[PDB]
């Protein structure tokens, strides 16, 4: 008389790709409390879908067919288009929220939106912008995911969306991912480089982007003493796909593939998770809250003063 | 800029001023924000001071005993200007409203004594106003006060005694040596032989419970 809910095969659409509310993830939510949020964020091949399957109910060794989150498949990467739409919903047994989101400002969407404002080219930045801000609101923690470092547009644009969030401020964490890293990044002298950069393009986010979620102190550098860096911020990195002497395999110069997800999944679990609103919320009045703040989203008025200025 | 320019007509008609000054910079900050927040901040608050204070700005200075002054911010009259409660601020002597009797350097004669601000006032002008009324005629016993032997004496900044520098307060442990006050603070009178003492009636005086005296 004690038995779970009910068991989730396959992620859910929480928001249709037109930009609606869908209310059909209540059957699968309790009235416990102490929930935690995941989102995710990036632009459109970083990989989002992969990491947020392979981190909520997936294993490297697994195949990218039976993901929890769909994938790109070879047929569409020839054509450069996208694959995730809208806003995905899924918890898993530990009672934990992953929530998915669409490329920022890619251009397979807006493709497909030139045959169907002044310009079809402000409507992208703009629901790149709600995503972003409902994304900070709504949350527990962010992770932004970077095919390439130093894109210096994600920075103006992060500082930019959380400008214009809907609404004693409640700030969630920011996690900056490094996806299909390489071994010339997995050196001391670049990652101080890589911290000091990400530091200095911040100094004033308000958001807590360090101080947590330390790479250095998850054995992933075993001679690198903490004072050699001067301020590391919460930056992880995810590699690409991974008679005796003879059988030595290449040198890569970076730890496996699988330990590196497994730690990051780890440190993801082992995160705080702070008050939203005030007063104590359970997994229903989560759901209700972000269906509430997404309302209000939508027919924001910070969006329409920023709108007359493109 | 015109998030900040907003925010600022919000906290500028929400407006002792510190918690009013917080209340409407709370409001302002979460109202709206921007990335160039600090100047109108700045613009809000500094247009806080100039109209702030100077309206419900209460004198703060504390009587001899204990008691705020009753008027606002005021300053007080210099030697041999007269009290003007017209100008801005007022030129008006410190009051708490606070009244007390006190008797005379002999003890003989009371009189009503308002609640003094400054020392000479307390240990001096009351005393020599009953004296002229009561035992300016009984032998007195002098205590030496500061003799300037130059037309304007300068207060210490902190063995015969100095005559070109004043103690600006009363003589007490802490003071250096060889300095004397403007006017004493203590009075030692006579008020007649010692067969003016009668053990069975007790000193004839007013203002003295029964049986007490
Ligand atoms: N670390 C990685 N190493 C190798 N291949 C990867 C890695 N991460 C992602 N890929 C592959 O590159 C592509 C990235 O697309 P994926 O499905 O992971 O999500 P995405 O790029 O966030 O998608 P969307 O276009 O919806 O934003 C996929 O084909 C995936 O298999
Ligand atoms: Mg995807």
């Amino acid at each position: 008389k004690l038995l779970p809910p009910e068991r989730m095969k396959h992620s859910i659409k929480l928001v249709d790709d037109q930009m609606n509310w869908c209310d059909s993830a209540i059957e699968y939510l309790l009235d416990q409390t102490d929930v935690l949020v995941v989102g995710v964020l990036g632009l459109q091949g970083t990989g989002k879908s992969m990491v947020m399957s392979l981190l909520s109910a997936n294993t490297p060794e697994e195949d990218q067919r039976t993901y929890v989150f769909r994938a790109q498949s070879a047929e569409m990467k020839e054509r450069g288009g996208n694959q995730t739409s809208g806003i995905d919903f899924f918890i898993t047994q530990e009672r934990i929220v992953f929530l998915d989101t669409q490329p920022i400002l890619s251009p397979s969407i807006l493709d497909h939106l030139i045959n169907n404002y002044n310009l079809p080219h402000t409507y992208v930045e703009m629901q790149s912008l709600q995503i972003a801000a409902f994304l900070f609101t709504v949350c527990h923690v962010v992770i932004v995911v970077q095919d390439w470092f130093t894109d210096l547009s994600l920075y103006r644009f992060l500082q930019t969306a959380e400008m214009v969030k809907p609404s004693t401020e409640y700030y969630p964490h920011l996690v900056f991912l490094q996806n299909k890293a390489r071994r010339e990044d997995f050196c001391p002298r670049k990652l101080r480089q890589m911290h000091l950069m990400i530091d200095q393009l911040m100094a004033h986010s308000h958001l807590r982007y360090k101080g947590t979620l330390s790479m250095l102190q998850c054995n992933v550098f075993p001679g690198l003493p903490p004072d050699f860096l001067d301020s590391e911020v919460n930056l992880f990195l995810v590699p690409f796909m991974d008679p005796l002497f003879s059988l030595l395999p290449g040198y890569r110069g970076h730890p496996s593939f699988q330990s590196l997800v497994s730690k990051l999944r780890s440190q993801v679990m082992s995160m705080a998770r702070p008050q939203l609103s005030h007063t104590i919320l359970t997994e229903k009045n989560w759901f209700h809250y972000a269906a509430r703040i997404w309302d209000g989203v939508r027919k924001s008025s910070a969006l329409a003063e920023y709108s007359r200025l493109l | 800029e015109n998030r900040c320019q907003k925010a600022l007509p919000m906290a500028h008609s929400a407006y002792v001023h510190k918690n009013q000054l917080a209340q409407a910079l709370r409001v302002y900050s979460q109202h709206a924000r921007g990335p160039a927040f600090h100047k109108y901040a700045m613009q809000l608050h500094e247009d806080c001071y100039k109209f702030w204070s100077n309206g419900h700005q209460l004198c703060e200075e504390r009587s001899l005993t204990d008691q705020h002054c009753v008027h606002k911010f005021h300053s007080l009259p210099k030697s041999g200007e007269k009290p003007e409660a017209d100008r801005n601020p007022p030129v008006l002597y410190h009051n708490s409203r606070a009244r007390s009797t006190g008797a005379c350097n002999c003890g003989r004669k009371q009189a009503p004594r308002d609640d003094p601000f400054d020392i000479k006032a307390a240990n001096y002008d009351f005393y020599q106003l009953l004296e002229e009324k009561c035992c300016g005629k009984l032998d007195h016993i002098n205590f030496p006060v500061f003799e300037p032997s130059t037309p304007d004496p300068a207060p210490a900044k902190n063995r015969q005694a100095s005559t070109v520098e004043y103690l600006p307060g009363m003589l007490h442990s802490n003071c250096p040596k060889g300095l004397l006050p403007k006017f004493s603070s203590w009075s030692l009178v006579k008020l007649g032989p010692a067969k003016s003492y009668n053990f069975h009636t007790g000193l004839d005086q007013q203002g003295f419970i029964p049986g007490t005296n």
